RNA sequence: UGUCCCAACGUUGGGCCCGGUGAACUGUACAUUCCAGUGCGGAGUCUGGAGACACCCAGGGGGAAGCGAAGACCCUAUGGA
RNA sequence: CGCUCUAAUUGGAUGGAAGUAGGGGUGAAAACUCCUAUGGACCGAUUAGUGACGAAAAUCCUGGCCAUAGUAGCAGCGAUA
RNA sequence: ACCCUCAGAAGGGAGGCGAAAUAGAGCAUGAAAUCAGUUGGCGAUCGAGCGACAGGGCAUACAAGGUCCCUCGACGAAUGACCGACGCGCGAGCGUCCAGUAAGACUCACGGGAAGCCGAUGUUCUGUCGUACGUUUUGAAAAACGAGCCAGGGAGUGUGUCU
């Protein structure tokens, strides 16, 4: 009578302290939104990132308060660099035979989204039975 | 042309649109902006006052210029838009009819839904001088009316 | 009428903007503020300079207009107000929180703030705000 | 020749217009102006081998 | 002899309000400003103060170094006629 | 990093492709990805190629659209109807 | 189609077809600028590059994120005390000891708590910084030049030779 997520929804990863002290280091710390130079000013520039390059361009300079400029020191942690939140590394699955090799207490599945309904059924049974999560599951009523 | 934007229970509710009427948009939030609320009846009578002149149809948004009347409450300017208040009856002449056809009392039930929307304009052209021209163009209006019984 | 000053300050013989200072820092930092005897607040100073400022004060202007006060009540509010950020909304809050009489409509006598009061015995070059009201043209309605 | 069949000219400076030449009140030839040339298209004597 | 002293009253068409018709110029953004200062030395927007409840109608045009025109003067180009 | 089309290898789609709207996650970032709705037939990945391959600007070009504004004009003419 | 409405072969209402009429005639999809109505936030005593980063209010169906709050305790870099004891200084105050102790960011563990609750998103308030962008220029917020807004279009290419 109500809506359940399909498998292990509930599965967290084993991390070593280092890595969970890291994933919780990125968390905590986050980044600027890093968005382009006035994209709020004008409807026609929008916000994906560009390199501010006028000369007087008061970003470019490092003015307080015009937002930070990409620079590698405002990278991840290596070590947790691309995780999802979860502490899990995705693994894109498009079928049953991507399931294959994944490791389910390290690794978690995200079901590519042009797969249909017919083929994510088997998908999704066949990841729970193999001890793999689902990021993305199937909400049946049960 | 538009549809309707909101949701209406056909047991409890009327309809009525107009469709491209070469009248003053800008006439048209007005005088729906006043009615809505009214009841039918109420609004055709409102309407006739309007057109004899006796009763001003607030202008809130397109007032530049525009006079101040004394019978605007809560506002200043107002003025008599005959035409499109003479449109507007038609839709009310019609909305309340289909709603007879249907079994409920038109005149007593009440205006839950009405507006205005500018669907294009029946393009002109005003030669002027120097050997140049420029757009002399009609707006075209849609209006929706949502009765609902009391 | 009715004022719940959490504290009554008495100007009399007392140099305004030592107590403007303190009434200022102490409205914001929350408290209710009433100055008393206003007409009988002091400024040390050759008379003649002193009233020479205020003139010029009264005679400045224009449409857009300066408005400055005459009567010892205002002068010595707009005393405060000067040490107040009366435009952002925490110091118009204290700048309202405090209120200047002519004379004490209270029934406690104010008290005197430390380092305010000028000994007239050892002192001969200074002037009464009333005074100088009364020069500016002000109707002495104390 | 795509985009050059035309005897289009700029007004140049006086009209509050971009210098861009115009035929019957309509911009042609220059790679901007839509119906004009492609700057540096595709060309039959380039050796593909 | 209303050109002037020195302006008045009047006539007609507008203007103003109402119905109908219905453009254009112009618009980086923000914008209720004023006085001073500062700044590429001619600021609604910086700094300090002052003033400032919102919206609307009519006006005469002080400012936006107002709109309009890639200065027609002057110089420069191994330019043109 | 992203775009087009070619090739090999290899996948997805009417049990709903691309696109679009709103929303969740990752990447310093170019950008990648998922969810919901819409849509109703196509769509990728890796590797090696290919090139009329990336826009905020040019008084840029074309089209569309807002303010301007219910504003100016629909009075002026020795033919005031 | 039929019926009601209407000056009406218009339009509208009701209805019928089809998987779909939000496929109904310049009719696949249906972006932005932008318009009507409406929802959330602000709002008629208050100040202008519109924001970035902090932090509060209010608002939020699910999904695709799941964290967050307080007691206590563990760990604890740099830094680092009060009080009290003694000794100086005209004095503000300083020295020695208490003590590199108490404290000390992050992180974790036990117990307790939140589900509009944490993140996130919309808007708004407070703090800090902040006079667009691009170009010309020794120097641009510039009273130097460009653009009303949006979408789409818009600029190192070919042959030959040489290195
Ligand atoms: C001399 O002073 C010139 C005379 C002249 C120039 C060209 C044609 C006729 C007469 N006058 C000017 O240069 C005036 C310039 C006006 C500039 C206004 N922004
Ligand atoms: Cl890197
Ligand atoms: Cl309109
Ligand atoms: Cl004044
Ligand atoms: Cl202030
Ligand atoms: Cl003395
Ligand atoms: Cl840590
Ligand atoms: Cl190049
Ligand atoms: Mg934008
Ligand atoms: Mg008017
Ligand atoms: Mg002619
Ligand atoms: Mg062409
Ligand atoms: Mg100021
Ligand atoms: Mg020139
Ligand atoms: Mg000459
Ligand atoms: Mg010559
Ligand atoms: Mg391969
Ligand atoms: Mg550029
Ligand atoms: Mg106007
Ligand atoms: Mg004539
Ligand atoms: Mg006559
Ligand atoms: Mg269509
Ligand atoms: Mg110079
Ligand atoms: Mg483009
Ligand atoms: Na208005
Ligand atoms: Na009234
Ligand atoms: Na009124
Ligand atoms: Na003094
Ligand atoms: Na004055
Ligand atoms: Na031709
Ligand atoms: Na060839
Ligand atoms: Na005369
Ligand atoms: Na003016
Ligand atoms: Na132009
Ligand atoms: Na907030
Ligand atoms: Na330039
Ligand atoms: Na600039
Ligand atoms: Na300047
Ligand atoms: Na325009
Ligand atoms: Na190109």
């Amino acid at each position: 009578t109500e809506l359940q997520a399909r498998g292990l929804t509930e599965k967290t990863p084993d991390l070593s302290d280092e890595d969970a002290r890291l994933l919780t280091q990125r968390h905590r710390v986050g980044k600027p939104q890093f968005n382009r130079q006035d994209h709020h000013k004008k409807k026609r520039v929008s916000t994906s990132w560009r390199k501010p390059r006028g000369q007087l361009s008061k970003q470019r300079r490092g003015i307080k308060g015009k937002g930070d400029t990409v620079e590698a020191g405002f990278r991840s942690p290596t070590a947790v660099r691309g995780k999802h939140p979860s502490g899990f590394e995705e693994v894109r699955v498009h079928n049953v035979d991507d399931l294959e090799g994944v490791d389910g207490d390290t690794e978690a599945v995200r079901i590519a989204s042009k797969v249909g309904a017919r083929k994510r059924e088997r998908i999704e049974e066949e990841a729970e039975d193999a001890g793999i999560r689902v990021l993305n599951p199937t909400y049946v009523e049960v | 042309g538009i549809s309707y934007s909101v949701e209406a229970d056909p047991d409890t509710t009327a309809k009525a649109m107009l469709r491209e009427r070469q009248m003053s948009f800008k006439h048209s939030k007005a005088i729906a902006r006043e009615i809505k609320g009214k009841t039918a009846g109420e609004a055709v009578d409102y309407l006739e006052a309007v057109i004899e002149g006796d009763q001003p149809v607030p202008f809130k948004q397109h007032n530049s210029g525009v006079g101040h009347k004394s019978k605007v409450d809560g506002w200043d300017a107002g003025r008599y838009p005959e035409k499109a208040s003479k449109a507007f009856l038609d839709l009310l002449e019609n909305a309340v009819g289909n709603a007879d056809h249907q079994g409920f009392d038109g005149e007593a039930m009440t205006i839950k839904h009405v507006a205005a929307h500018k669907v294009g304009e029946q393009q002109g052209r005003k030669p002027r001088a120097m050997g140049r021209a420029s757009a002399w163009n009609s707006p075209q209006v849609d209006v929706e009316l949502i009765l609902e019984e009391p | 009428a009715e004022f719940d000053a959490d504290v009554i300050v008495d100007a009399r013989d007392c140099i305004m903007g030592r107590v403007a200072s303190q009434v200022a820092e102490q409205a914001l930092d929350g408290e209710t503020v009433a100055v008393v005897n206003a007409e009988r607040a002091v400024i040390t100073g050759r008379e003649e300079q002193i009233v020479e400022k205020y003139e010029k004060r009264v005679d400045i202007g224009n449409d857009n207009g300066y408005f400055y006060p005459k009567r010892p009540d205002g002068i010595f509010k707009r005393t405060i107000r000067g040490m107040l950020p009366h435009k952002k909304q925490r110091g118009r809050e204290a700048f309202e929180s405090v209120r200047v009489y002519l004379g004490n409509p209270y029934d406690e006598d104010g008290e005197v703030l430390d380092g305010t009061s000028l000994d007239r015995l050892s002192n001969i070059k200074f002037v009464t705000l009333g005074e100088i009201s009364e020069t500016l043209g002000a109707n002495k309605t104390w | 020749y795509a985009g050059l069949r035309t005897p289009a000219e700029s007004f140049g400076s006086g009209r509050g217009q971009a210098h861009v030449p115009k035929l019957d009140g309509r911009a042609r030839r220059v790679p901007q102006a839509v119906k004009g040339r492609s700057a540096h298209p595709p060309k039959t004597e380039k050796d593909r081998s």
